[PDB]
């Protein structure tokens, strides 16, 4: 006979014990551990809600990784990059590059946790949390590894951690700062709370409705599998907001939810955003990223932070008319300074996308209209000097994203700049100026690429000086539109 | 914020399923195991969200009946891509529910 | 300029190998971004605190070598091979367990065993949630993914290692509910002599914060040191005590424990390439071999009296 | 005397970063941020260009240089047309 | 016969016209007028809710006065200021010093909107606002000249507007800032709805309640019948907020709203608070200032604000939290550097006032009662030189008032700083700061009392010196403590 | 040092006067905080834009007094006062209106009343309006508290002015529908010749900013203008066409008028103690009167025709 | 914030009125005027705070009635120190009300 | 060499203006703040009383002068105990 998992679950995470040898603190510094001076044994009554034993995990892993080789093996013949819509082979190309060393980088985060929070069972989770990213990094490397051989563009899932280029350091500025650059309490919190449960279902779910339609299953199939495992290590953060609520620490907590939102949301805005509602044919248009934000974000994720009992954070109003906006302008900027993206941005705007566009965002052709329609006269009668950028774009020194606002017929823009120990510094929102003022040591001597660009580090201070700088190897790595302006034709 | 005020103002709790040999085994078990409760299905053919109001259960039991083969509870982990709810499960079933209504 | 290129066979950074690249290559060479910048590790402010930790104690480490890169797991496991083994393996565990529970294998150890057990046993669940949460931060301070990747998978097997004599605990006080099975092993390993070398030991060990200390006191001392005087002592007083799964149990731990010391022997031979690594590594476990060797003294003397 | 400064102009969807000089009018400053955005962004019109502090009320003069403005390298202004 | 008003009120309000020997935005300057760019046509929808005519004004006005008059003069002989608690005193001498010109600075607000206003009925309504702020100021001199004879602090009532003393300073930044130191429609929004209708009926009716608890009626009579004019005049706000979200300006609008109401808030909290809680007898306490926080601020105003179609401010939760803590630590400064005021602070720290402080905010005692507790034993043991302050307090460059904190067993405070054009500057919470930020040119080169004080403008640089830079003119006139000491006796 | 003094029997300020300080003096006088400090008239930046408007147009007028807070209006008005005075006088107004009209009073006007009504009585609404903003303007201004009073009242005064021609408007065209009555003023005050002079004096008028020539052109020039050549003209011509209530309402607000007039007679003054304040003066009253002269010849020659 | 959020969400609408001899006149008048509304009120001696929910009208000639004397409708600002909701108010009636249901 | 600082004491309700002097140790810097806080409003307590930046986690070191600090006049400074 066997015994059943709930009679010595118990024993499995006994594992606290009184320090002697060296302090509790020696052991558990506050840098690394983030316990905000709650003692050990209050500790102890963290319980993981989404539990697993070493010989489950295995078995049960062991189970998915087959289906996913499995169906990826059978599919091959597929012609998915040859069949598919550009548009939608640009969407795989940015998902990889934006998605595979992050996940390896996310094993860091787990890993401060498996050794530096004070909580037995979180160390235990976050043990088999390690093991969930290692995964995804080693499938997210697996998959596209195979594209390499067709496009040098497929290179950039490898590549795009080891470079400057612009989204690459948006990226590694945002994971650095809510996975490998915290301490343990705050990874729980902004990691497996904030983004785990709150926005990666976008990327990894939302995406892959898309994906189904447009008939791409080893994607689909792909990271919804992923998908399960973040929904079990993503229970960790959870118990450690209730438990800094009992212990007096709401408010720090609160702060660090708050913070990583904010900060997840505008780096979604910038990948997710074009790719919903512009790369992904208007026909496998499962739902807007409006529409998808509402379900996953608003319907889901804020509701469950009501359930744990935290507040709406202070900026919802402001996040939700950043979600009617960003992204449109986001998408215009990534399209217009395709050249320096490591996919082929599709631009989306023939008369029918802009149709479902009003649909979905009305007053849509008032204001981003404004300027496809410039955009649209200048390609169709092929002055294409016109079609790209001979300066930079001002960038927010939070995101690493540009400064936008809303074009057009009630234009809008503003940039909130902050004087810090003699230097100025501009952000995209009142909320990433809200961001930095809350830890000016961790972002205070970052400087973003157009600081870099002033400085004099990159050399030549040209278009081309700048491609070179960000890690573009050859000619046919740069973006460029995805359908080759074939999309005029239906204007 | 009327839109959103109302999408915010939900008691929907209950599994998301990923495309696969689970879909309908765990919509027809969501059906039986919560008797009295309407249960909601949104389809987005990469994965189904399936809830109800304030508590949803799934039982291993029927679980097993309706997918017709044998099934340990901690199996429902390889098609389980998201959920509704807090969380309570063991080897018998699972609970999504929620502390609060709005 | 930019120049035409084809598509590569391959990564950019693998394209020049001879070989094909392997599976192992593909998802597991060069991941870690964070030591291409010395000056600012993390894409963050240069002296913001995770940037100081990592030039202090990974960056500025006395051990040292030129490409940390080409560093190779002996074994190449990825995840999806660690968890075939595994779950082979663990399977075979699961059998055994099942087995000799109904073969009421515990009812028939030598009279007094279960005491033995209680103490020399039972609470080496606090020994290897410690090599769990050292392997821990030796995966997240090291300065090559290859290297990282072991102590992953042997952050895993410290778990598999803390579950199996969980398991056992729970179990064998179904048996013996009168000996402080699953109840007393806090204290034992807080306050009796015979766990206080080794608690002494991890306590310290879990504070060596430099990478290179970490790893060489972790896995070329500390580990090494289990398999000694704790795994091989404890198969030993089994078989004198009719304890007949224990050997068992502990063979199929002594496999994840060889390959243990499969990927640190071949970490030293790549790190000793650098001719200056040899006193840095000696040095360390002279600094850390009598600790380990007390901790072991005064465990073999509380299992033999 | 290259003086960089963000620009963002009336209806355009960002701001950019444009190079000016220290010795440009304000007039002089218009012309070379719409360079970067009239006919690629924004439709032409009809109208005189000003040049604002971000967010401001007051215009600066048209004749006026950029040294003489007090403004300081990186600092954000707005391109307008006057009402 | 004589005609209703209905049949000829459009009449008094059809006075738009179109200029032509001047513009229109010579006529309505924007920075006097902030009209947004709003044509004249658009303003003529203004439609006030609260109607007067003329004749019908000086007929209801007339009666008001003659029945304000007629009570004081009655009960100049009922003792009031023999025979009250020093700590009503107290408050009569806060709130005239505090109110008296401050009315008739509003008469300048009302002013703005009746030359500015491009909406017509806004210009009427203004007009007899001016003649109510004229009579506020008029009737709140009158009242407390008779105490002049008694008393030097009375003459605060006409004193302390032309003072630098701190809470004179505190008071004229935020009136200069919301009533006479903005564009008329700014007036409209910060004064006439967001402070008339949000604010005043703390001080004029919850006040109130408390003065006929304490048989004060002159003074209760006096203050409410004020407050039927505000009820009137305050009604220029809603239609202008109407109007401004009509013609998409509802952000411009919302920000102009959040950035009133905090600013109103803080002094409130510094004079409205310390009053309610601790210098009105414990038995006169009709309710706490909490719960009269409550009915005001929270039932009334802001469901009036939601009614309208504007949004919960950003800071909401922030605001909640400060209600339960904020006056507690203000009331404690102002008593310890009671020697800056023109009244005497009571402590209100006897055991029973503690018991019902312990009530009405639970936590109380291990809080602010930790600071009470060593203060009391000083004062028990006639250690005098220490509850009496050697230093200045750290003060808000928004609020003009200390920056201060949570004190005792779970011990927070924050100060949230901004470096602005080679300054360092200093707030009292993150409302305060973001407020500076959204207008720097209103505020930028203003220097509170400790900025003057090291800048060498305070001479001599001592306590003394700094009393007769605030205006201090005899021993008799600096606040003392309301009892001298007595409620020791009790503890 | 800190001395004792008593209590005062009255403000500070007004602590040294002879005579025991009035109603009017306690409630009106050195009100203004903004004229203390020359270079912040505001408690806020000393360049915010309001600090920037106050310096400029009223620091900084030609008009120039050491002592402005010492003005006293003649009629020494306070708010209570005030309402006595005019609840008196809007009641005797009301009573009129109400017999007037049981006489059918408008039914026995000379034919064509109703039409000269129309065009040069109805429009004063538009005329009294721009009275009214440019009192509260003086009033904002002006930099004594006693001064700014006068003009509060003043605006009030306007207002009063203007509500009865509203009044009598609507009521006229009720007996007479056929006049445009209360449908076309706008029309004509901004394209009527006889209107156009007047339109043009008070939008220019309106833009002087300058606290001392607002009050100048306004209470010098203006509104003497207005008793003279609108107010008395429109009784003579009220009485040739048996309009008897017309001549009575007049009366009434000619009161007001010859109120106005002694309160600037006595601010004038009070501002010739200063002898640079003649040439100021006057200079304003040049600028001014031809505007003013050739408003009043257009209406004047509108009326009689 | 539970209390605050109560606080908030009600649909109170009526008039506050200064101690004086308008106070039970007024009440009554509430009461008469709005049959089949519970007029609810809370004295706290200077003034009451007199509601009911989403509207509630005061007539003149019902407040003359139990006033006992003769009213004009602009009189009552006399003793009108506040009110809750927005207002409609001419020679006939006053009328506090609000657009949304909370 | 007089150097103002804001200081916030460990348990007390504000902040307040203490003048300390450059060549202060941080030792001397907390005695000073201490007489305007402990025995005033704040009970006398057994331990060490350290400085530190407004906020921060770390301490500046006991023997540690004002000028060596790197602090800028009017900066804010909390004075509280080691646990
Ligand atoms: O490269 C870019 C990306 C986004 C924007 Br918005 C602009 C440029
Ligand atoms: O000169 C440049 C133009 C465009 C970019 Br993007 C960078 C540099
Ligand atoms: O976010 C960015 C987009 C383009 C450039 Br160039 C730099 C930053
Ligand atoms: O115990 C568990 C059973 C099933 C799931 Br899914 C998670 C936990
Ligand atoms: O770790 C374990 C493996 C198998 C069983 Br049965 C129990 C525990
Ligand atoms: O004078 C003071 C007023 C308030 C505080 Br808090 C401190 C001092
Ligand atoms: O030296 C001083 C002490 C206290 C104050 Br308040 C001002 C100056
Ligand atoms: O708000 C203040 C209180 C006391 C002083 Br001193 C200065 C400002
Ligand atoms: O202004 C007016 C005075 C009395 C009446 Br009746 C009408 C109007
Ligand atoms: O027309 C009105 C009648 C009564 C009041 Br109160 C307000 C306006
Ligand atoms: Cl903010
Ligand atoms: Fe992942
Ligand atoms: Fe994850
Ligand atoms: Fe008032
Ligand atoms: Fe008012």
């Amino acid at each position: 006979a066997m015994h059943p998992r709930k009679d010595w679950y118990e024993l499995t995470r006994a594992t606290n014990w009184t320090p002697s040898y060296v302090t509790e603190e020696q052991l558990f510094p506050e840098r690394m551990s983030g316990h905000m001076g709650i003692p050990l044994e209050k500790w102890e009554s963290y319980d993981e809600p989404y539990k697993t034993s070493y010989p489950e995990y295995v078995s049960i892993q062991r189970e998915k990784d087959a289906g996913a080789y499995s169906v990826k093996a059978a599919l091959e013949r597929a012609k998915i990059y040859e069949n598919s819509d550009p548009g939608w082979i640009s969407t795989l190309k940015s998902h990889y590059g934006a998605i595979a060393v992050g996940e390896y980088a996310a094993v860091t985060g787990e890993g401060r946790m498996a050794r530096f929070s004070k909580a037995p069972g979180n160390r235990n989770m976050a043990t088999f949390g390690m093991m969930d990213e290692l995964r995804h990094g080693q499938l997210q490397l697996f998959f596209p590894h195979e594209y390499c051989k067709k496009d040098r563009q497929f290179d950039w899932a490898w590549r795009a951690y080891h470079s400057n280029e612009w989204a690459a350091i948006a990226a590694k500025h945002f994971f650095d700062d809510i996975i490998t650059g915290r301490d343990a309490i705050s990874v729980a919190i902004m990691l497996t709370f904030s983004f785990e449960t709150g926005f990666t279902n976008m990327q990894f779910l939302g995406l892959a409705a898309d994906a189904a339609e447009a008939g791409d299953y080893t994607f689909a199939n792909l990271i919804s599998s992923i998908q399960t495992d973040e929904s079990r290590h993503a229970q960790q953060g959870g118990p450690a907001l209730q438990l800094l609520i009992e212990n007096g620490k709401r408010e720090e907590a609160q702060k660090k939810v708050d913070m990583a939102i904010w900060r997840a949301w505008r780096l979604f805005a910038v990948l997710t955003g074009p790719v919903m509602d512009y790369y992904t044919p208007l026909e496998d248009r499962s739902q807007s990223f409006k529409e998808f934000m509402y379900e996953w974000i608003i319907g889901q994720f804020e509701r469950s932070l009501i359930d744990l009992g935290l507040d709406k954070p202070w900026y919802w109003d402001l996040f939700l008319k950043d979600i009617d906006e960003l992204h449109h302008s986001y998408h215009m900027g990534v399209w217009y300074w395709r050249t320096t993206a490591w996919w082929n941005p599709a631009a989306g705007v023939t008369p029918e996308e802009r149709d479902w566009l009003e649909e979905k965002y009305p007053g849509w052709n008032k204001r981003w209209g404004r300027c496809w329609d410039v955009i649209t006269e200048n390609v169709l009668n092929d002055r294409m000097d016109l079609v790209s950028p001979e300066t930079l774009p001002s960038v927010c020194n939070m995101s690493q994203i540009p400064l936008v606002g809303v074009p057009g017929d009630d234009w809008n823009i503003e940039v909130f700049s902050l004087e810090h120990n003699g230097r100025l510094y501009h952000f995209g929102s009142e909320v990433d100026r809200w961001v930095f003022q809350q830890d000016p040591v961790q972002y205070q001597n970052h400087m973003n690429i157009v600081d870099r660009f002033l400085a004099g580090q990159i050399q030549p201070m040209t278009l081309e000086g700048a491609l070179k700088y960000m890690g573009f190897q050859s000619i046919e790595e740069m973006g460029k539109d995805a359908h080759d302006f074939a999309w005029a034709d239906k204007c | 914020s009327t839109l959103a005020d109302q999408a915010l103002h939900n008691n929907n709790v209950g599994p998301i399923i990923r495309a696969g040999d689970l879909v309908e085994p765990v919509i027809e078990t969501a059906e039986i195991d919560n008797p009295g409760k309407e249960i909601t299905v949104e389809d987005r053919r990469a994965y189904v969200r399936i809830a109800a109001e304030g508590e949803l259960i799934l039982t291993r039991k029927t679980l097993e009946e309706q997918l017709g083969r044998p099934f340990n509870m901690q199996e429902l982990e390889i098609n389980l891509a998201s959920f509704a709810g807090q969380i309570q499960a063991d080897e018998d079933q699972i609970r999504f529910y929620f502390d609060k209504t709005m | 300029s930019f120049e035409s290129k084809k598509p590569m066979r391959t990564w950019s950074h693998l394209a020049e190998m001879r070989k094909k690249p392997s599976e192992y290559d593909i998802v597991s060479r060069k991941l870690h971004y964070s030591t291409n910048n010395p000056d600012s590790p993390w894409e963050l402010s240069p002296d913001s605190p995770m940037n100081l930790w990592y030039k202090q104690y990974r960056n500025a480490s006395p051990l040292k070598h030129d490409n940390w890169d080409a560093f190779t797991d002996p074994d190449q496991l990825v995840y999806r091979t660690y968890n075939l083994m595994q779950d082979g393996q663990e399977s075979y565990v699961q059998s055994l367990f099942d087995q000799f529970n109904e073969r009421e294998h515990d009812q028939m150890v030598r009279e007094g065993w279960e005491h033995t057990m209680a103490r020399c046993y039972s609470p080496l669940r606090y020994l290897f949630h410690c090599l769990q949460m050292s392997s821990a931060y030796v995966q997240q301070m090291a300065p090559a993914s290859t290297i990282s990747n072991c102590c992953i998978l042997q952050t895993a097997d410290s778990l598999r290692w803390l579950t199996h004599t969980a398991y056992r605990t729970h179990e064998l006080s179904l048996t013996y509910p009168d000996a402080g099975l699953g109840e007393h092993e806090r204290e034992l390993w807080e306050k009796e002599p015979g766990w206080q070398g080794l608690r002494e030991l991890m306590e310290k060990q879990l504070t060596a914060f430099d990478w290179g200390e970490a790893f060489v006191s972790l896995n070329l001392v500390v580990k090494p040191m289990i398999v000694e005087s704790i795994f091989k002592p404890l198969q030993q007083q089994a078989w004198e005590n009719n304890d007949t799964l224990l050997p068992l149990l502990i063979d199929s731990q002594l496999k994840d424990a060889e390959r243990h010391s499969r990927w640190s022997k071949a970490l030293v031979k790549h790190a000793l390439e650098n001719p200056d690594n040899h006193a840095v590594i000696e040095g360390w476990i002279e600094k850390w071999r009598p600790l380990a060797d007390r901790a072991a003294e005064a465990y073999l003397s509380m299992l033999s009296s | 005397s290259a003086f960089p400064v963000h620009a963002a102009f009336e209806k355009d969807f960002l701001v950019q970063l444009v190079v000016v000089d220290l010795n440009d009018s304000m007039d002089q400053v218009a012309e070379k941020v719409a360079y970067h955005c009239v006919n690629r962004r924004v439709a032409p019109r009809e109208g005189v260009m000003r040049v604002r502090k971000h967010r401001s009320t007051e215009l600066f003069p048209r004749d006026m240089t950029i040294a003489e403005s007090g403004l300081n390298p990186t600092e954000v202004i707005d391109v307008v047309f006057e009402e």
